[PDB]
């Protein structure tokens, strides 16, 4: 059987924003864990997530359902049987516990007569803490910290020499690749979920 | 604090004010002729 | 039959804003999902969206209707029969889970004697999470993460050579194309809705 | 007969502000839909808008009317018969779902000996979502997304050559034209209203 | 007879502020409609405005009057007969629906040997929406959108040539004229009031 | 007899702040009308202003008076007979409806060999709306809009020529005069009060 | 006998802050009138100020006194007889109604061969409104507006000529004097208090 | 006997912050009077300060004491006899009424061939108002304004001449001294306390 | 037996943010202690952490469980026995008490003819306070302050000499390493937990 | 016996932030006294600190304990005997009363032909006020102000001369040392605690 | 708006960029020799 | 407004852009030889 | 206001714009030959 | 306040405006020939 799991909020507790030129209010990490985590738990065949993030919308919609069919006049085909809000035995708390910008930068650039070329790389690091909590007792059944590096590299090449007496040939080829922080956060959350699963397996639970 | 790698040359890496001094100091030591 | 679906809020959980020169408060993604999503669900022939975003306006208007015709004096043609607020069996929660600026930039620019030309491109990436929630039980029936790239390119060309002894011909032709983030967000939401539809089909529902 | 329509709020859900040099708090789109929309609905001969945006002012004024003539002492000519707040059968919700700055920029500028001239253009894009909602049931009867491009061009010309040995003639002629975003928003709202009208016609309603 | 009209608030829904060097909080339009509009309605010989903007001050002052003369001890000459708050049959809602900066800029500047002169102009545009609302029913009796251009021009001239071998004569004459945005807003509001008057005349009302 | 007048608040509805180098929070107009207006009404021999701006301080002080002498133990000389809060028959509402910076700038500067001199001027414009309101009925008895220009000029002169072979004489004389915006606001308020007085005279009142 | 006077708050209604380099939040005038005014009233031998600004601290301290000696156990020497909060017959309201920066700037600087010297001056202007209010009736007994100029001057001198073939003598002597805005505000408040005193003398009161 | 004195809050009513490069939120004066004043009153052998700033902490701690020993089970040695909150007969209100930056700057710098030296000084000014208030009646027993100058000087010297044909000797010696604003504020508060003491002595009190 | 420990909040009381170019809102330390600490306590085999940070989510989930199975209709296999919220005997309070940026910077860079190379290092310092509190009595059983240095170094090398007459060879190799502040904060928290454990061992507890 | 002491809050009343390049929100002093002070009191063998800062967490945890074992079903070994919240006889209030940046800067730098070297130093100053308060009476038993200087120095050396005809040797060695403000604040707090201890000893207490 | 007096010369009054043009324009008119 | 003393020379007092004009205007008047 | 010590030389202490004027004014007074 | 180490040379360490003066002052003392 699949385990019902209630993810309420995976808060972005990193406190980091992006440096210039980015906006001062542009956070370094998406504020959208609890959706990457709910998706990681759903896509792992072990859990059934329950809403809990948007529970007020669900409760207002259940109010609307309950008030639409309390008079017994709704057409018996399109009436919605509200059973009860399915509850979870475990609960996955967590956070994005840290984002470090440029834990390891570097670059090598050479340039002979005219022709030159450089490479640059930056490694950010994002860490996610995931806690499986026992809802019966409140005890934290398990807690993992998963780190993921975010590689951003850049390769350029260029020519600025003279081809003839008064003929100048300039040229430039550039490429940049920033690993998405949302993809790396999803990868860290998926690894943390794999760890929580294997831990719950390896001691009694699950 | 945080340290970020930046290239010193304006060639391959961004800061253009360095190049004026760089070429002059490379020409102040250019011992080649012909 | 068409399925009633209640979209309350598709929040912009990306946390991103636009970099300089843009304003610091100018978000990178429109705050206007739940309208792109309601339109995607309506334009797919599977769903009937219910308001739920503007439900307080609907409830105030129903108060006004109810107080206008409770005295039985309203002209029997222009009285409005309030039936009851139609309820949804499913509910589409979701978010814009991430916006990455310049996941892949690049450019190639050549320039021979006078005549030159360059190309530039940037790929942003926007990811949208969509969850079909079972309102009876609260269980998340399905959850998809759809990504969409936003291409922004730029091609320029120019001449700055001399045509005669003391005659200088300058010239420049430029073109830029930024893919609208609202169009790419609508495309990601439409793909996510297609996925939710095919998933609900492929297992029991729908 | 004309249909009473209740427009409560057409919110500016674009999240965009203007770039430098403009102020950081200067939004890219007017916050004044629900007045362009109420005017578009009134000027189309199909609808009678009801206030609903300024309904608290109307209710305070009706309190004042009701307290001015409850003692039966008001002069029988200048007493105001309050009938009841007329109610709408439909309700037009909506938003400005997106504003993209420079979806397509471009420019061509030539300059021969002295005499030169350039052209520049920028296309912004504004999208408006309009939903006709059924107040009886809450179901969204129709939902349209209308886009409108905002062209801003600029043509300059100039002379900076020498006419004689030591006689320099400089000259410059410039023209700029920014299409008002309020005019383009009004155009998008009018097109959306035309679409809502023709849709309500083409299926049963209206 | 003159029609009592209740203007509660003509909000500055333009969302615009002024660009640099102006402060970031300095709005592009005065926040002082409902005073230009109340003055436009009073100065048109058709309406008697009622306060409604400052109604809480009026109600506190009426509390003070009522508590000063409830004991019947006030000198019978300087007691204030409170009749009742006069009520309006119509109500003028509205907004400043849009301010566009530089809808049309331009300029021509020539300069021969030494002597030069230029002209510059900018046209802003301010749009005001005015709605006559029927307080009995709440229906919007009329709604007009009035636009007004704000011309700001600038003419300069200057000399910087040599008069003798080593004698340099510099000279400069400048003039600038910014049309006040408060004057243009008052003009747009007056035109909107003229339109509302002629409309109420041309169909039944007034 | 002198007319009691209740000035509650003359709000700075101009929305303007000062441009750079001034602070972003430094308003262009003093927030201190209702004190310039109360002084203008007092200094005109027609009105007796009542506090109404600082009425809560007056009510707390009257609470203190009332609680100090309710036990009948206060020394009969230094007990304060509270009569009742004197009430006004009229009430002067109003605002600073607009501040335009540089409605007319200009300047002329000449410079022959060495010796030069320039003049500069800027005209700001401040507009004040004043409404006499009838407290019995709430009707706006009168409403005036008074404008006042704020002249700020600047005259400089300077010498930078050579007196001998290698002897350079530099010299500079400067003068600047900014008309105080508080003085011009007081002048506009005084003119508006004169207009309100003459209007109340010229039709029945006063 | 000395008159008890209750100064609650002399608010800084100037709305001004200091220009760059000063902080954006650094007001141009001290927020500390009601302490300069209470001191001006105390130091004039006509008034006894009562606290009223810090009245909540006084009421909490009187609560503490009252609860410390209600059980009759406090040592009869160190018990504090609370009489009652002494009340004022008049009340001095007021504000700093305006601060103008550089109402009159100027400067003269000469420089012959090497030796030069300049002078600069700026006049700010601060205006304070003081109202004597009759607490029995609420009528404003008197209202004065006192202005005070704030002189800030600066004298510099310098030498930069050569004394020998290759011997350069540089020298500089500078002095600056900014009149404290707190001293000028205290002077304006003292002059306003003198005016209020002489006015209350010259008509009946005092 | 020593007089109990209750200092609630000595607020920083100067409104000043520090100029660039300092932060915009960095006030010019410590927000920590009421601790310099409580220390000045304690260190003068005339007063016993009572807490009153941190009175809520004291009341919560007394709640904890009272609930810890109400059951009569606490060990009779470590039970805390709460007597009652000792009350003050006087109360010292006050503020930092003003901070002026550079009331007097100046500097003299000479430089002969190579060797040079300069001096600079700035005088800030901080003013503190202290009021002794009679808690029985609320009357302000005394009020003093104490000013203190804050000297900040700087002496530099330097050599940049040549010692040989192609041998350049550079040298620099610098010293700076900023008088702490907390030390000068403590000095002003101590002088104000001395004045309050001598005043209370010189007329009846104390 | 393992000791239940309740970590409510380990607040970031350092008050520090990151310097330019980083955002102004980007804190210097992660706001994600209480997750590094809960993980440090769990990973030490001495403690069982209880949730307490996310206790409201746990209480809402227990409400949902309790309301799902109160009717006795839930399938007896998937009903969740709520026992009671397990309580802790001790409680670990704490903070990040300080972050110092560049407590020790340094660098050595040499450069002979063309070839050069430099090294740079910065040491930040982060201090964490951890308190074991006795929940029965409230007494602080133990309190430790752990400091950790954060090394950030950077090594660069470069060539810019000429290889032939007119052949210039440029080259650059760079490396940077910033120690993650989240890793150093986790290390400080782990050392503090080791100290708390050994202290509780070394005196009675544990 | 050891004295129970209740430290509620040692507030950072300095009002200072750090200058550029630091963030505008980065305070100059840690906000983490009350943890340095609680540690200073614990590490001095005279006091037992009680929580009081985190008392709400302690009270919620005691609620959880009390509700976990009120049914008498908890296993008799792992039930937690709540005794009562231990109370303090004294209470240490206090603040960081001031932070002065660069109370004494200075530096000496010499440079002969090529080889040069400089030294720089800055002294900040941090002052802490600590008050021992008598919880029974509220009287401030003792109050000390402790100051501590924060030395930040910097030594650099460098070579930039020529070694051969066209061979340039550059070199640089740098070192910087900023004394941590958290270490100096801890030192000031420890000295203040030593003073409070010796004072309580030297007069009766302790 | 507000107008504040500033010296045009960098000598006695602050703006240093004016001096480069000022001395050149005073030397462009310096008709003295010897 | 507030006036703060600043040195005009970059020598002893901070603003470096003044020095370029200062030395040129002192050399434009340097009437010494040998 | 607050006064902070800064070196005038770009050599040892940071402000680089001073050096251009400093070396020129030291060469304008360099009376050494050979 | 806080002090952070920065290199004076634009070579190896960032501030490029220093180099123009540095090379000139190293050439003003370059006593080598050939």
């Amino acid at each position: 059987g699949k385990i019902f799991v209630s993810v309420y909020n995976i808060q972005d507790e990193t406190g980091q924003f992006k440096p210039y030129p980015a906006s001062n209010f542009s956070t370094a990490v998406p504020q959208s864990a609890t959706a990457m985590l709910v998706t990681a738990l759903k896509d792992s065949r072990w859990f059934i997530p329950l809403e809990r993030q948007g529970l007020q919308n669900l409760l207002n919609e259940r109010k609307i359902i309950r008030a639409a069919q309390e008079n017994g006049t709704v057409a018996i085909n399109n009436r919605i049987p509200l059973q009860s809000l399915t509850a979870a035995n475990i609960m996955v708390e967590g956070s994005i516990i840290g984002y470090e910008s440029n834990v390891k930068s570097g670059g090598v650039g050479a340039r002979y007569f005219g022709i030159g070329a450089d490479t640059q790389y930056q490694l950010d690091q994002i860490a996610v803490n995931l806690r499986v909590v026992n809802v019966s007792t409140g005890e934290i059944l398990s807690s993992v910290n998963t780190s993921k590096t975010i590689l951003s590299y850049e390769v350029q090449a260029g020519v600025f020499r003279f081809i003839d007496y008064q003929r100048l040939l300039e040229g430039e080829v550039g490429y940049t690749s920033n690993e998405p922080v949302m993809l790396c956060l999803m990868s860290a959350i998926e690894t943390g979920v794999i760890f929580l699963i294997n831990d719950g397996i390896d001691r009694g639970l699950w | 604090g945080t340290m970020t790698f930046q290239f010193r040359n304006p060639n391959f890496g961004g800061n253009p004010n360095n190049g004026a001094f760089l070429l002059n100091s490379a020409q102040a030591q250019n011992s080649y002729k012909d």
